[PDB]
């Protein structure tokens, strides 16, 4: 649901 | 037993409450709305042929933001005493939060009602949004509006947009938001009256993990989620108490006292309930708000359900509505976005 | 009924699980405890002046760091057959880790015991330090040692500490770790087996994600939290099941597989159980996990309890103390940090 | 504490 600083796309 | 909104037209006082400087107040406190002849009726699910889909407000399509800014400009032109207009839609805020409205029809005409610092918090917000949204749409004459909403939980989103920006010449623009903020543009969601000063991505990161403390952290349960029990005969709630629900004493406080502007006496307009609807951002934060009752239920853990008490349930307020009817709301009918036909843009 | 270790002095195998490559092993897969003719008896609570206070890798004292140093430099130079010597401590974690022991006295010997996957990780390495840190305060006569721990939930901390870096001179080198991510120095608690090539600050924030990711979001009730049921008769589970604990199969494996070595056979040092032991950052690293047990406690949220199971609590390991005595010590005797004497230096 | 975030300093 949420993007986190670990994803590629941030 | 419930709060129960009385007839709104006809029991309704100047607002005197949670506002530390009135005398020099730049907003007026004489919030109580228009009388019209109308009879209150109750809600009725509507009809459309659509589902409105709200849209994040910085990757809206050159239609979506040149519909809202002249709805909004709509809005501004009407005569002020007009029940959809820019500054009765923003004296709702004021008369339910500031208090206008008393619990006469419990019994309790010695007692104000108060919205915020409960467990009404979500629904009454998804109510003056509903109402707000479908008004705006007919104002320029577009069946499917739907708002837009500040998506301060996605990376891109943090930053303000653009379209509130410029000056007086925008409709979307109010001059009265904190000068220092606004050329930040990213907002702090976990703003307690202190700048933080970090650079761009470490507070991208901290808006993201304020997003999980109200969200799962902090919103266990629906008493910690929703805010606590408040019933006919209870006193309002200070603002700061304990019992609020994460979502309004987190991110939803810090947003309006990071956009309010502190050189005003009260850091209007967001920056108190009773100023914060003469600034158009302050419907497109709530709509995100709104959202995140949407999320917290989709994340699918042990706690996250709705209300089932009665007392929660029956709870009713009063709003116009885009034909200028009275409209009577009950909690328990907002709490399925399908049946209200709108919902959001999602990744 | 609960997992027994049996006297490992006479009833131990050499280790063929969970190694890939066996025959180009770089360190022993004969880890059987050495023979003294002692007899087990039962823990007894220590009686220490003063609680050990375990340190940040990255904020030691001169005293500090000089003398941890000096005690892996003394149990370095202890006869191979010591079982408190740098080989035989290493040992220990691949006995339990990696097939040494059998559930002969729960009426299973035939079946292996594992500590890993399952409720015993928490308890088994708790215990497993407190030894390690006793032993190497005898070493040195510092009746008050206390071990550093690896602070990667502080981002001055994320940084593996210098106190482990240079070359052989250094008690606390070890060269079998990935030389990339050496160069790197910053941990990645998210790591799967790729690079991510982000700035370092992003990388802080995203540990920081993790800890979060294994404290709050995922680590909700003891199962989540310190992993799956595990009792006599059943075999060992397998990396990667679904039933791991948060910590264990988060941060706890992102570090093993970061640090080591993937030149190597069997990603030794680190990157293997067996031979996890003979890299000195290997305690240190789990000094940290340790505390994440304290923390995951501390934060007063539904479901953060310990386990009162009896499958549970009376489980039980032998260990070789500082006097060289073998100890039974069982889980149910571990929870309170205060009885046994240790704790960690906090902001 | 508990533990450390973007939020603190
Ligand atoms: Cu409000
Ligand atoms: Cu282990």
């Amino acid at each position: 649901v949420f993007t986190t600083p670990c994803d590629p796309e941030y | 037993a419930p709060i129960t909104a009385p007839d709104i037209t006809s029991i309704c006082k100047d607002a005197s409450s949670g506002i530390g400087n009135q005398e020099g107040a730049i907003r007026t406190r004489k919030c109580c709305p228009p009388s019209l002849g109308k009879k209150i009726k109750d809600f009725q699910f509507p009809n459309d042929k659509k589902v409105r889909m709200r849209w994040p407000a910085h990757k809206g399509t050159k239609k979506q933001v040149d519909d809202y800014r002249r709805a909004i400009a709509a809005m501004r032109a009407l005569p002020d005493d007009d029940p959809r207009s820019f500054v009765s839609q923003a004296k709702i805020h004021c008369a339910y939060c500031n208090g206008g409205y008393t619990q006469v029809d419990s019994g309790f005409p010695d007692i104000d009602i108060q919205i915020h610092n409960s467990w009404l918090f979500f629904p009454f917000h998804r109510w003056y949004l509903y109402f707000y949204e479908r008004i705006l749409g007919s104002l320029i004459d577009e069946p499917n509006f739907a708002l837009p909403y500040w998506k301060w939980d996605e990376p891109k989103g943090m930053p303000i947009s653009n379209i509130f920006l410029g000056d007086a010449s925008n409709p979307l623009y109010d001059q009265y938001r904190d000068a220092n903020h606004i050329e930040d543009r990213i907002v702090d969601l976990d703003y307690d009256g202190k700048d933080k000063d970090i650079p761009d991505q470490q507070q991208v990161a901290c808006n993201l993990s304020t997003v999980y403390r109200d969200l799962v952290r902090n919103g266990v349960d629906p008493t910690s989620f929703f805010g606590g029990k408040y019933v006919a005969g209870d006193s309002p709630v200070a603002n700061g108490d304990p019992s609020v629900g994460s979502v309004e004493a987190g991110s939803h406080t810090a947003v309006h006292r990071w956009v309010g502007d502190p050189t005003q006496p009260n850091n209007e307009d967001m920056g108190n309930f009773y100023s914060a609807g003469y600034d158009p951002v302050f419907y497109i934060h709530h709509a995100n708000v709104d959202r995140m009752w949407k999320l917290w239920k989709e994340l699918r853990l042990p706690g996250h359900v709705d209300i089932t008490d009665p007392d929660w349930l029956n709870a009713s307020y009063v709003f116009y509505d885009e034909n200028k009817d009275l409209v009577r709301v009950y909690n328990k009918d907002c709490v399925n976005l399908d049946k209200l036909k709108y919902n959001f843009i999602e990744n």
